[PDB]
RNA sequence: GUGUAGUAUCUGUUCUUUUCAGUGUAACAACUGAAAUGACCUCGAGGCUC
RNA sequence: UUACUAAGUCUCAUGUACUACAU
């Protein structure tokens, strides 16, 4: 009773904290709030996954209904057993082939997503969309437009995007100062296919561990 | 039954290994375990013991070791205060 | 892609000199 | 035990003696009941040996064991090897 | 100390000898950008980094993290690291350390692979070698 | 920072939006909703850039520019004193109210005329708690258009508390 | 192609004494105890009301 | 231009699996 009503306000607790935004309303009933704020707000600690205080047993997810059953890592998919055995609703294989797939072909191979120091998987999360996202931030760059989005845009080949004219009056993108586009800052004769422009960088090892040779263990 | 066994193993592991936070443990009880284990390792490794000896600048190293031993008990602060 | 993965080879050239323990027995003849 | 819950252990400081297991229980790591790559022979406190009870299987506690029990390499790294005296006091 | 631009040597008060490396995601950014734009100005960080800033401001405040590269435990307390481009004209540059309790030891980067493959296999042998002797000595007791 | 985008064909997908706007500026995040009543796309998205400079830039260059599935793409960028007054005359027009309260204080909005019980009452919005105090001090229990009107604070219980002067002062600041 | 006992899981349905105090809870929830009756005013809300 | 969250408890029915047990 008295101890329950003795609690300091969470904002009174914020001042003790160097990173006050992590502390939350429920920290008021922390039996040792001044300590718990220091631990929770300590540098490298990773806050408890928030699926607690929910009674849903951490997975009720509607998204769980729509998750793909599985996908082979493409290196293993090269092994062709996908066609040999149909998992969806005998296939003689070579020892050298499989062994080389894991070792010769797949030594340097690593899953593309993984996760980071403090990455924690909440129920509603799905990594796959973020994998295509990270891969997409990689492939796609300004000045280039795929033929699909080009067809939807109804832009014929050899013709500049509609924002090149408004970009002539307004100016180059503030975010891309080094961006070049045919007809304006960049040679129109170099206009080719899906690329109407490219960023021209103005910036222009061994890491003590350079192996200088790569030799995998041989099965034979 | 299973959880009930985990209670007994809680009593046994707590007996052997001393401080193990069960569910509710006071910060005074637990921080004492922290201090005791940290000092325990500082004096336990001849390495870190040699290190604290020099950085502290004591005349002998066993002064630092038995210092840590004494520093394990809470009343040693007031003991230093009474010197 | 080249894996960085620095591979270090540890050697003790000279072995720890602070003598923490001793015993007086006669071991080998 | 790892599987049957109500089985109670000893957990005292092991002595020089080595625990025996019967041919029926042969091959199990007394903690995890694993058959793979055993490492170190089990050691039990003297309080679990004494008379006839010393001959019992430290696992099933009933039969008279010939063989010595070894910890696996997973328990030897998990340290449960050195936890204490494994034995099953209650039959379960 | 530094081995390189992107990697760091460090020891511990408790005797750990480790080496860390900045992630390639950070190396690309600093190689492709000027430092003046880091504090203020436009530097485009992938979506995950920012979400780690608002999600975990305490750990990711520095917006990148060292992936552990090498870790080791030498029971001494390392006083001095020195990175020598060559040790007695040897090609592979080493790093030699003197410990407090006294010691000097080295970490030699292994060129190629089957160097560390053979070394790794030998270390794996000598690791459980005592257990191999115990299992042989056990089987011979089963036959006797 | 964040820009609204609309008039989008549900066949436009997330990768297509990303590839579209990366041509304009760098895109920090894209929230592109997916209906749980149609299992598709509801035809408007939100693109969060790295700053309001690139945001406003994309608003200027992008608006009424790109044509996707023959439909044009749209882009759009994404607490006051209240006095209850009772027993007003039927000859009192809202504009007459405006004239009456302008001398005391500037009105953030227009008065609201409503009938209780037959009983003509109005809400008058002042930009200042102090000017509201002026219209109260002078106009409380006064006879206008041969009718006695009462001027006080409207309920929220009623406005004019101690924290109300403090925060309304700040909203003025 | 059956019967005895028993279990789990959907979905449908529906909101249990208005309040107070205690336990309880991260807060809830839940549990434990009691009980106002009468009068009035403005638009179910409100009362330094009696 | 809609800036992304709903079921819970009870009651009496329906849907579907299952566990010991017997011919």
């Amino acid at each position: 009773k008295r101890r329950k009503t003795e609690k300091p306000s969470l904002s009174q607790l914020k001042s003790q904290v160097p990173y006050p935004q992590i502390i939350e309303w429920y920290d008021c009933d922390a039996r040792y709030p001044g300590l718990l704020a220091s631990i929770k707000c300590t540098k490298n600690v990773i806050p408890v996954p928030s699926h607690w205080q929910s009674k849903k047993e951490y997975l009720s997810g509607r998204s769980l209904l729509g998750k793909r059953p599985f996908e082979l890592p493409d290196i293993i998919k090269k092994t062709n057993i996908e066609q040999m055995r149909s998992t969806l609703p005998a296939l003689d294989l070579d020892y050298k082939k499989l062994h080389d797939v894991f070792f010769k072909i797949g030594a340097n191979w690593k899953p593309d997503h993984l996760l980071c120091f403090g990455d924690v998987y909440y129920e509603n999360r799905n990594l796959f969309e973020e994998t295509n996202w990270k891969r997409m931030v990689d492939h796609k760059r300004p000045g280039r437009i795929s033929q699909e989005l080009r067809a939807i845009m109804n832009l014929p080949e050899g013709q500049l995007p509609p924002w090149c004219m408004k970009m002539k009056d307004i100016g180059l993108p503030t975010g891309y100062p080094d961006l070049k586009i045919a007809g304006l800052n960049w040679d129109i004769t170099n206009l080719k296919g899906d690329v109407y422009g490219k960023i021209i960088p103005n910036h222009h090892r061994n890491y003590f561990g350079a192996l200088i040779s790569f030799e995998t263990p041989e099965f034979e | 039954a299973e959880k009930q066994r985990q209670l007994k193993l809680q009593k046994i592991y707590k007996q052997k290994y001393i401080g193990l936070g069960d569910e509710s443990t006071t910060r005074e009880q637990w921080q004492r375990n922290v201090r005791n284990d940290t000092l325990n390792t500082l004096q336990g490794h001849s390495a870190s013991l040699e290190y604290v000896s020099l950085s502290r600048g004591d005349l002998s190293i066993r002064d630092t070791r038995i210092h840590l031993l004494k520093s394990m008990s809470p009343g040693y602060k007031a003991y230093l205060r009474e010197e | 892609a080249k894996d960085d993965e620095l591979y270090l080879y540890h050697l003790t050239l000279k072995k720890q000199t602070n003598f923490v323990h001793s015993c007086i027995g006669h071991f080998v003849d | 035990s790892r599987h049957q819950f109500d089985l109670i252990m000893c957990l005292k400081q092991p002595g020089v003696q080595t625990g025996l297991l019967c041919e029926k229980c042969d091959g199990k790591c007394p903690i995890c009941d694993s058959y793979v790559r055993p490492k170190r022979k089990v050691r039990v406190c003297e309080n679990c040996s004494f008379g006839k009870q010393a001959k019992n299987c430290i696992i099933c506690n009933l039969n008279v064991g010939v063989n010595d029990a070894f910890y696996c390499w997973e328990c030897c790294r998990l340290g449960k090897d050195k936890d204490g005296c494994p034995r099953i006091l209650n039959l379960g | 100390k530094f081995l390189d631009e992107a990697t760091v040597i460090g020891a511990d008060r408790y005797g750990n000898a480790w080496t860390l490396r900045s992630p390639p995601e950070c190396e690309k950014i600093m190689s492709n950008h000027d430092p003046s734009e880091l504090s203020n100005g436009a530097i485009k960080y992938p979506l995950d980094v920012i979400t780690l800033q608002q999600k975990l401001p305490n750990t990711y405040d520095c917006k990148f993290k060292f992936q552990l590269l090498n870790h080791f435990f030498v029971n001494d307390i390392i006083t001095d690291f020195h990175i020598l481009d060559s040790l007695s004209n040897s090609d592979r540059p080493g790093c030699i350390y003197m410990g407090l309790q006294g010691t000097v030891g080295c970490f030699i980067p292994l060129l190629s692979k089957g160097n560390v493959f053979m070394m790794g296999n030998i270390e794996n042998i000598m690791a459980e070698a005592d257990d191999t002797f115990y299992l042989d000595y056990e089987s011979r007791k089963k036959n006797n | 920072n964040t820009v609204y985008v609309g008039n989008i064909d549900p066949r436009i997908t997330k990768e297509q939006l990303y590839e579209l706007f990366i041509q304009i500026n760098p895109v920090l995040r894209i929230k592109y909703p997916k209906d749980k009543v149609l299992q598709a796309y509801q035809g408007y998205a939100f693109i969060e850039f790295y700053n309001q400079g690139d945001a406003q830039y994309a608003i200027k260059i992008m608006n009424n520019t790109v044509r996707l599935y023959d439909r044009l793409i749209k882009v759009r960028q994404v607490p006051i004193a209240k006095l209850f007054i009772k027993n007003l005359a039927d000859s009192i027009d809202s504009d007459q109210l405006v004239k009456i309260f302008n001398k005391f204080g500037k009105l953030i909005r227009e008065p609201e005329i409503f009938y209780l019980s037959k009983l003509k009452c109005a809400y008058v919005y002042f930009e200042d708690f102090e000017k509201a105090d002026l219209a109260i001090k002078s106009l409380n229990n006064q006879l206008v258009a041969n009718n006695r009107i009462t001027v006080d604070y409207a309920f929220k219980n009623g406005k004019g508390n101690a924290k109300y002067g403090d925060d309304v002062d700040r909203l003025l600041n």
